[PDB]
């Protein structure tokens, strides 16, 4: 656990989780004389390692019940379920023939999304599905009056918007940024969360955030990019 | 809970307090801000009668309904009964094939009704529909003791009625008064909802009235009468 | 294997040995199957093969195997047979490089430049069956052919 | 249905992701005469050129694009001025065939 | 006061009172002389206040309705079952889980608890309940004084372990399959019954009729599948029921108005269909395959 | 949206006059993913006793 | 809707948005240069507004909340406990009003309930309850339909209340003791069985057994006192059990691993000692002595 | 079980893994009334809104959600405020199901 947020002397408290961590290796540093302790975690970094399946699987089953399935083994290794939405040409398909599965869960995960197209992820401990064009409920506003730095960053598809960390922000939402560059740059409001980046300090690095989104389209939909085969 | 609302004009004026200095004493701007709010404030109360309008021990129409519906005991069930049908009767009396209604009577329907053209009987009287939905909340429970029947009674017919005998698979009761036409018609919907265990056949008394023997609580010479079941045909025409 | 150590300092290992794992997953091997038809002139066959790789973290399934080069044990005509039926299993094997125009031509190379095509399968008489299921009477001292 | 936003600016162009297409609409005033005309490419090609845009109804039925439906709107049919579809007193509206199709089913 | 909550219902009092009612406050407050056209400046904020003040109209009956099973949809839904505390089915629509609150007829509100316990066990395709209340044994075979059950699925002890605080003491149980159940050391044997499924072949003679020459009847497997579906509903024939011209006819027309049912045929398969009743017994339920069904139409 | 110059600035808790308007006016304030505190476990049976036995 | 009463309750809307959707509205009447700052006049209806909809919005989120027996508090909870028969006990809180809203829908009437009151009456020592549910007369002599009570001890009044409390009018009552207590004047003829005490002889001669550790075999008091705990503690036999050589084999057998039974013999003082099958009507009981119990080892 | 802390804004949200499911819980105080509601959305979808928090029942038992017990205590019995839910004099807490079976089995 990674507790951040904001105290101030008023108001109450802005902390939450943006990190939980499973420790990945520290190490101790003296300049001049400080001991600064470097600590590296670990994201669902139980399951990236000791998470293998067991799995014959028979025709006519759903293409849904064995992501219940693998997630009972990244559950052994203390995963948590997170929201998942399959594209609907997914949700709706059924099958001719067996599902071999012996080795590695994440791999073949990867293949999952490879052949499929759509994302996993693990977010702290919590594992969520979205499809490729698409996204997960939950909208977080962006504005000068609402923590902007900056630029609204434009970009190809979306855009890429720094901040003050305030900890709602997670992959795999949808942020409504409003500024008054946006405008003429014609570029909309609503983006999906693809990469989140949290850089701060106690003292003197202020909290900042950085989101980069891209663009739904009118249709709904996220603005994928040319995926090169 | 409490009053649950206020009266519109304090709510109004509570407003109206946060008014800036500038405007505490314009008369046409106040009185407008008035005018659009109160209508609101006003339009809003009426719903403080969406509160009591659904007691069980005062609510009629649409609001009993609507509890009935809730209990699972609709207003109105299928029967072996000629329900009387508002009509004429050509004057003194003409043959036909049905039975005429007179302003005042429970069996409420026309030829073209759509329960009555399917023989449901519709409870239309509120005071009776009332007691069998609070005979219903036995059903509901499985209430089917001596202890809980008596007060099912006592609810649809009065402090009268009693439960008499307890054979093997069969229940008497009597409501211990004359009853009424309008009860003789609904008596087979009443059997219908007091808490009898299934596979236990209810009887009534003949009579209607207290029934003799001896003990504490009976009725003797006077008031009393002799036992007799009779089938009410609750579900069944035979 | 991903994540030795972590969430997200990973070292450039682990995202490399991840592209070589993935690379190494992309690649077709052998894999039993099921006959679904069998053409009239008797070299190509309709097979439904019984693996799904993992898709959604659940069965989908890979559509049948279309004029998949049935290989009977012959050299120019010379050799042994089996009559193949639909319902009976084979083995598939890809190959390095797909050979449809040398199918469709004889002059022998195929159409863009790739490695190890799912669309490139022989069907082979000997690697497809379960061995829950049972063929019976292996007559185990003595050179046996069967019909039946 | 989803609304345009229209810039202060004589000549303007942007691009909307319709019925999964990218379409870039370029809109421009024609003082001489006191309206807007838009123009319409679809994944490059200008398919549409030199249109007046008109309120009450679809500005794409004649073509048959297959990215739904183009309309002006306002609150009495004022007609779409320089000053009017700015200022929003005249408004620019998408909606797919799938929603005109519920809507007419209403 | 009309309007609001009234013995007929939530009474909606219209846009066009609360517009006038406005406008009756503006003239008191500026006079005869005002404007209110609804073009000007006073006449449109009239406007944008009577549609908020109909706009909580509309809140007021959408309280109301939140409280009426026949409305309510959802979450609610449930919760108005829960004083009850029935439950819903997986699946279920909100117009099968209305039917179930309100008891439409279900021809005895008794016992319609136990009847809708049974059909929310996991499993359970298709339920009955039956009683046999007087002092004599009926002709379906029922003892007097005794509670039938008939359920397709569901494991047994779910069933009788439903079926025991359903069925009081002193009552006894009518069926073919029996459970032993225990509860605090008594043990109460649970008879239901599960019924046998005899395979039915159904030939039928029909001949169309259309009303005033317009649609025509449709095809004979348009027909065969909707009447397969008929038979495999909910509505399906239950035990003990004999298949008769008449049980066949009441289905056919019913579905298809423009076609008359000429001669019914019937059989236990596989033997060759002939002339009905086909007799089921108590315990006895037709079951019907989708090639078995055939209709013809006779000149 | 809070900058046109011609509406009122957008109601917040940080800019109300009152505690009362405060909390009727309070955007809302959201930490973010939480881990509540274990309760013992001779406390935590008592308490469980004491809601879900009777 | 967004807003309002929706399928997962009611969404209550903000106060922004309250004050935002008036803003926009007065900018389609007006024009988007209206002046709606917090100074202007209209400015100052808008905020007004914002405010006193915001709290008719939360008024209707309680009224919603209210016909909830889970969320409603007081008199409106009393409201929704009467559909379910509960009064507020005077001076009980609306916490353990709620708690007490939340009860079985079906009856809690069960023999094993009805047993488990029967032990916790003061005096009763002794007590079985049986149930004759078939359509035929049992060999017990209980009529079909009926529940009969078997209880020693125990004052006749309160456990003729506890019997009428838990068997359901329509059910028989079989015994020989008849009592009559009265609960609203109402006095019923409540038929229980007090059993007849006979006292009973007996004599088993058994064979010593080493077993395969090399324990002693047990003393002839140590076996006749072992067996008269068993037979005067709660698993006795009950009325109408016959005394037989399995029950009393059985009973030894348990009690002493390392002791075989070789005959029993059972008789009624002071008849003399007889074969073991004692009969016995459902009317009567064992009794037993524990000087009226003789073993003996077998060589 | 576990605590779930409350702070003293009239309005917060917070994210918990409940049964190892994401619920996010959003509670805000209603001033006429004197009470606070939850709204609870199971991983990005709202399934419970506009519901009062009040002391000594389970507060998601009509919905089957299968995220276990969610339940508010105080020590004598009152009803939770504005002041008296954030200062911890009435308690905010979640039981998982295993839990509450081995309480009422014990």
């Amino acid at each position: 656990m990674l507790e951040v947020g904001y105290t101030p002397p008023g108001g109450g408290n802005n902390i939450g989780i943006i990190a939980k961590g499973k420790i990945r290796d520290y190490q101790h540093d003296r300049e001049g004389g400080d001991i600064i302790s470097t600590v590296s975690c670990g994201d669902g970094d139980k399951a990236y390692r000791r998470a293998t399946i067991s799995k014959t699987i028979p025709k006519g089953t759903p293409l849904t019940e064995v992501v219940d399935e693998i997630h009972k083994e990244m559950k052994k290794e203390g995963i948590a379920k997170g929201e998942w939405s399959f594209p609907d040409k997914v949700k709706n398909t059924q099958l001719k023939r067996p599902y071999s599965m012996c080795g590695s869960c994440t791999r073949e995960l990867d293949t999952l999304g490879r052949s499929h197209g759509f994302y996993w992820n693990i977010q702290n401990e919590t594992m969520e599905i979205i499809p490729g064009n698409g996204h997960l409920p939950g909208s977080l506003l962006i504005t000068p009056d609402t923590g902007l730095i900056g630029t609204p960053t434009i970009t190809d598809n979306g855009i890429k918007v720094k901040a003050l960390i305030n900890p709602e922000a997670r992959p795999n939402r949808m942020m409504k940024v409003k500024s008054q560059v946006l405008k003429m740059n014609r570029k909309g409001e609503d983006y999906r969360i693809s990469e989140v980046s949290f850089n701060g300090d106690n003292q003197e690095g202020d909290w900042i955030m950085t989101l980069t989104g891209e663009a739904i389209g009118g249709d709904k939909k996220v603005d994928e990019g040319k995926k090169a085969k | 809970m409490s009053n649950l609302c206020a009266d519109p004009e304090a709510l109004v004026e509570a407003r109206i307090d946060e008014v800036l200095t500038q405007y505490r004493e314009s008369p046409y701007l106040l009185n407008l801000i008035r005018a659009y709010l109160s209508k609101l404030a006003e339009t809003s109360m009426s719903y403080c009668d969406m509160v009591e309008k659904f007691d069980l021990d005062t609510a009629v129409g649409d609001q009993l309904t609507i509890i009935g519906r809730i209990l699972g005991f609709p207003r109105c069930h299928c029967v072996c009964d000629t329900i009387p049908v508002v009509g004429y009767d050509c004057g003194g009396s003409y043959a036909g094939s049905y039975q005429l209604a007179g302003y005042c009577e429970p069996g409420s329907s026309w030829i073209h009704c759509s329960p009555y053209g399917n023989s449901e009987l519709c409870v239309d009287e509120d005071e009776i529909y009332r007691s069998l939905l609070k005979a219903r909340r036995y059903q509901m429970l499985g209430l089917y003791d001596i202890e809980s029947l008596h007060e099912a009674l006592q609810i649809v017919w009065g402090e009268d009625a009693m439960v008499a005998e307890t054979k093997v698979g069969q229940v008497v009761v009597t409501p211990g008064r004359s009853l009424t036409a309008t009860e003789t018609r609904y008596l087979p919907i009443v059997f219908r909802a007091l808490p009898i265990a299934p596979g236990i056949k209810g009887m009534i008394h003949i009579d209607q009235g207290p029934i003799a023997g001896y003990g504490d609580g009976w009725a003797g010479y006077c008031g009393g009468d002799w036992l007799c079941p009779v089938d009410p045909h609750a579900y069944t025409c035979s | 294997m991903t994540g030795y150590l972590g969430k997200t300092t990973n070292q450039d290992r682990d995202v490399v040995s991840a592209v070589a794992q993935s690379e190494r997953e992309s690649v077709w091997g052998e894999m039993p199957g099921r006959v679904v038809s069998v053409s009239a002139d008797g070299r190509t066959v309709t097979v439904q093969p019984l693996y799904k790789p993992k898709f959604n973290g659940v069965p989908t399934d890979m559509p049948v195997l279309q004029e998949v080069p049935l290989r009977q044990a012959l050299m120019g005509g010379v050799g042994v047979t089996v009559p193949v039926k639909p319902g009976q299993n084979v083995t598939l094997r890809p190959q390095m490089r797909s050979m449809d125009n040398y199918h469709v031509e004889g002059d022998g190379s195929a159409s863009d430049s790739r490695s190890f095509s799912l669309s490139d399968m022989e069907a082979h008489i000997a690697g497809g069956e379960s061995l829950k299921d049972v063929i019976p009477n292996l007559d185990s001292e003595n050179v046996h052919v069967r019909a039946n | 249905m989803i609304e345009l936003e229209v810039l202060d600016e004589s000549k303007q162009k942007f691009s909307v992701i319709l019925n999964d297409r990218r379409v870039t609409i370029e809109l421009w005033y024609n003082t001489t005469n006191d309206r807007w005309s838009f123009s319409l490419a679809l994944d490059g090609d200008n398919v549409v050129t030199g249109r007046r845009l008109v309120t009450g109804v679809d500005l794409l039925a004649p073509f048959g694009l297959g990215i739904g439906a183009l309309f002006l709107l306002s609150e009495n049919g004022e007609p779409p001025t320089r000053a009017n579809l700015p200022l929003g007193l005249v408004k620019l509206y998408h909606a797919t065939q799938e929603e005109i199709d519920a809507a007419i089913s209403a | 006061m009309t309007y609001g909550v009234q013995p007929t219902g939530y009474v909606k009092k219209p846009l066009a009172v609360h517009l006038a009612e406005i406008e009756a406050s503006m003239v008191d407050l500026f006079g005869p002389g005002v404007i209110q056209t609804e073009q000007s400046p006073l006449g449109q904020l009239n406007g944008l206040y009577a549609d908020l003040s109909y706009d909580l109209d509309e809140r007021g009956e959408d309280l109301y309705q939140s409280f009426d099973p026949e409305q309510a949809e959802g979450s609610r839904l449930d919760i108005l079952a829960r004083y009850r505390l029935l439950s819903r089915r997986a699946g279920e629509s909100d117009e099968s889980f209305r039917r179930a609150i309100t008891n439409v007829d279900r021809a005895r509100i008794d016992l319609s608890d136990l009847s809708t316990a049974l059909s929310a066990i996991n499993g359970v395709s298709w339920s009955r309940v039956y009683v046999n209340e007087d002092a004599t044994t009926d002709a379906d075979g029922i003892p007097p004084n005794t509670v039938s059950v008939a359920v397709i699925g569901g494991d047994d002890d779910e069933v009788a372990q439903l079926v025991r605080r359903y069925v009081v003491p002193g009552v006894g149980m009518y069926g073919n399959t029996t459970i032993e159940t225990t509860i605090g050391g008594f043990c109460r044997r649970i008879r239901v019954i599960r019924p046998v499924l005899i395979p039915t072949s159904v030939e039928i003679d029909v001949q169309s009729r259309p009303l005033k020459n317009g649609c025509p009847p449709p095809s004979v497997n348009a027909m065969a599948a909707g009447l397969y579906t008929e038979l495999t509903g909910p509505d399906r024939p239950g035990n003990g029921e004999d298949g008769t011209v008449y049980l066949f006819r009441k289905i056919m027309e019913r579905l298809y108005p423009n076609v008359e049912v000429v001669d019914v045929r019937l059989s236990q398969a596989p033997a060759a269909p002939t002339t009905p009743p086909l007799v089921m017994s108590f315990f006895q339920m037709m079951s019907f395959n989708a090639d078995d069904i055939l209709v013809e139409i006779v000149p | 949206d809070g900058t046109d110059k011609n509406k009122s600035s957008n109601p917040s808790k940080d800019k109300a006059a009152d505690a009362k308007t405060a909390d009727k006016a309070n955007s809302g304030v959201n930490a973010g993913d939480k881990g509540g505190t274990t309760v013992a476990a001779p406390r935590a049976q008592s308490l469980l006793k004491g809601v879900f036995g009777g």
